């Protein structure tokens, strides 16, 4: 994948403003409130039963973090995209079994919460680049399947 | 389907709006131009730059059916299925990208009206958007 | 939505398929767990070999469904309510495997009466399957 | 992806007994018909207004017929799939700007083909490695999209 100097620009500068820690939390229980199937995989983290029991989960939380801070991991290295997500693209494919589709629908939601925090600065052309950027990124996450 | 719940989250949202139909249309399709480039081959004959009449004209459309929707939003197929015929049979839109314009517009609501756009009025619009796309795509079927 | 014509085709290849139904069920969800094998986990209390007894129940249970489904063809969301809550609530099937499954009933239907699943019969069939699919899938929406 | 002995052997046994010509031109016309939106690509080939139209199209059968021809060139050199595919990549990504999710659709028509044309012979195993080849010539010929 081929990155411009405008991108590139555009990633790093929002990246620099996120609330990683409260924007995961937000993604990750998105997923779960609006696509309730992504549920099943996080039987784990207990009481998923309603979108307030999800919004005040700890685990689901605390997860969201760490998913989000590896979307940064794929900000800080956009180059070595594809060898930063192998060993989780073997635990979301071979280990969880998880359908690709669904980095897909956690993609869109990082957006539109990208999108409730930024505001009027969520330019189109920001958007763009953030959708090339999740869609990288669940594309390396994906290539265990390949 | 859509709870009564769903009906009444949508229909809140869309007051919020209410008065700006025009502006939101025309900001959703102007992201889904440059978001998802591919879309730009069912407008050829459109001027395609940020702004232009066209597109201005057509956001104002695309956001008026989709109130007319939230309006009969107990019968959305009675309402918009004259847009199948057009999407569907004319124009054979791929069906991938109802989800792309969807997207385009749940972004549009998240950064003008961010706190209105709770997690569970965003599953209600969801699935407002996708019963939107299925009536639309209905001549597919 | 079905026409009259894509009910009489399913019907019509499921008249052909009411002896084998139990068989047929049977093989499509064997064909399911070797060509798409994540879908295995969603049955990790049976014993997945080829022939077990419980495959051979769950298959025939799988292939009356769809019986009834076409039994109620003018509305199926009413006859397959109940599985709906089952696939959706309960058991948190994702919706890609439903095509997953749809894909080798096609299979299992064109192994066995190839001259029946012509273009068009495998056009309206292909509708049904969908049709059945979103209804399973409904609480989802 | 790797391939087994096994899958190899059930790609090469079947493929020396495929009718290029005829399951090429009926998964081509069954695309068309049962996915009616992938008609638009093919505006070229002129009447596809009907399913007896679509069947009786010689554009249709001669365009069938090379597409299957195609995948025969992967069949031929399996480990080469990738390569073997990336023009083709540029021209439906770049060119023609194709979803791949029809060269998922594509794919699965014929499998469903060769299952009609091998009945009991198309065996269990035997589609799941035919799956498996289509599901990585569809993600060689997605390449260029990433
Ligand atoms: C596409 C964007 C995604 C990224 C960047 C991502 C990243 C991560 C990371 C960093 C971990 C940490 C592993 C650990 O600490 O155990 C993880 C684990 C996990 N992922 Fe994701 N992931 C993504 C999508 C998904 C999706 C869509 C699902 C299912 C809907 C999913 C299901 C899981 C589960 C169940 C775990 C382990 C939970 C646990 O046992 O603690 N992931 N992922
Ligand atoms: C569910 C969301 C959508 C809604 C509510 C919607 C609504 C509309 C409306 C109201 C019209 C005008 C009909 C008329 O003037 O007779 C229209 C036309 C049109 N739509 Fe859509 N649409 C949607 C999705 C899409 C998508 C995803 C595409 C393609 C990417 C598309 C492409 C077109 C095109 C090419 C026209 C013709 C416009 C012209 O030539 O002026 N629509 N649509
Ligand atoms: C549209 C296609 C489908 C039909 C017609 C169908 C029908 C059924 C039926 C009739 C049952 C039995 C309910 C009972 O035990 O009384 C069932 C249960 C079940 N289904 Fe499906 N189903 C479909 C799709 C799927 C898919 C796609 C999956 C996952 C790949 C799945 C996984 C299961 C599981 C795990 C059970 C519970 C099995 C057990 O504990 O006995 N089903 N379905
Ligand atoms: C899935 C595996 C596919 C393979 C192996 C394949 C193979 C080929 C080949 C070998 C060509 C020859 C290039 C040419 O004659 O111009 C071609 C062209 C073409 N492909 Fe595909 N194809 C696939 C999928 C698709 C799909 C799903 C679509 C659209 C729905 C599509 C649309 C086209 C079109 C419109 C042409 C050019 C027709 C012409 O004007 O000559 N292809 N493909």
């Amino acid at each position: 994948v081929q990155w411009s100097a405008e991108e590139k620009q555009l990633i790093s500068g929002l990246w620099g403003k996120v609330n990683v820690a409260d924007c995961g939390a937000e993604a990750l229980a998105r997923l779960l409130i609006v696509y309730p199937w992504t549920q099943r995989f996080f039987a784990s983290f207990g009481n998923l039963s309603s979108p307030t029991a999800i919004l005040g989960n700890p685990m689901v939380r605390a997860h969201g973090k760490k998913v989000l801070t590896s979307f940064g991991d794929a900000v800080k290295n956009l180059d070595n995209i594809k060898n930063t997500f192998a060993q989780l693209s073997e635990l979301h494919c071979d280990k969880l079994h998880v359908d690709p589709e669904n980095f897909r629908l956690l993609g869109d939601i990082l957006i539109i919460v990208l999108a409730a925090h930024f505001t009027k600065e969520f330019t189109p052309e920001c958007q763009a680049a953030w959708q090339k950027l999740v869609r990288v990124v669940a594309h390396a996450l994906a290539r265990k399947y390949h | 389907v859509l709870s009564g719940t769903d009906k009444t989250n949508v229909k809140g949202i869309f007051s919020k709006i209410s008065s700006h139909a025009e502006e939101y249309g025309a900001e959703t399709l102007e992201r889904m131009f440059i978001t998802y480039p591919q879309t730009k081959t069912y407008f050829p004959h459109f001027d395609l730059h940020h702004g232009s009449a066209q597109i201005k004209a057509h956001g104002k459309k695309v956001a008026n059916a989709l109130i007319e929707a939230v309006n009969h939003i107990d019968d959305i197929s009675g309402a918009l299925s004259k847009l199948s015929d057009l999407h569907a049979q004319k124009l054979r839109v791929d069906p991938v990208n109802f989800k792309l314009l969807g997207q385009c517009f749940l972004v549009v609501v998240a950064i003008h009206h961010p706190s209105a756009l709770t997690p569970e009025v965003h599953a209600s619009l969801d699935k407002f958007l996708c019963a939107v796309g299925a009536v639309l795509t209905a001549k597919y079927r």
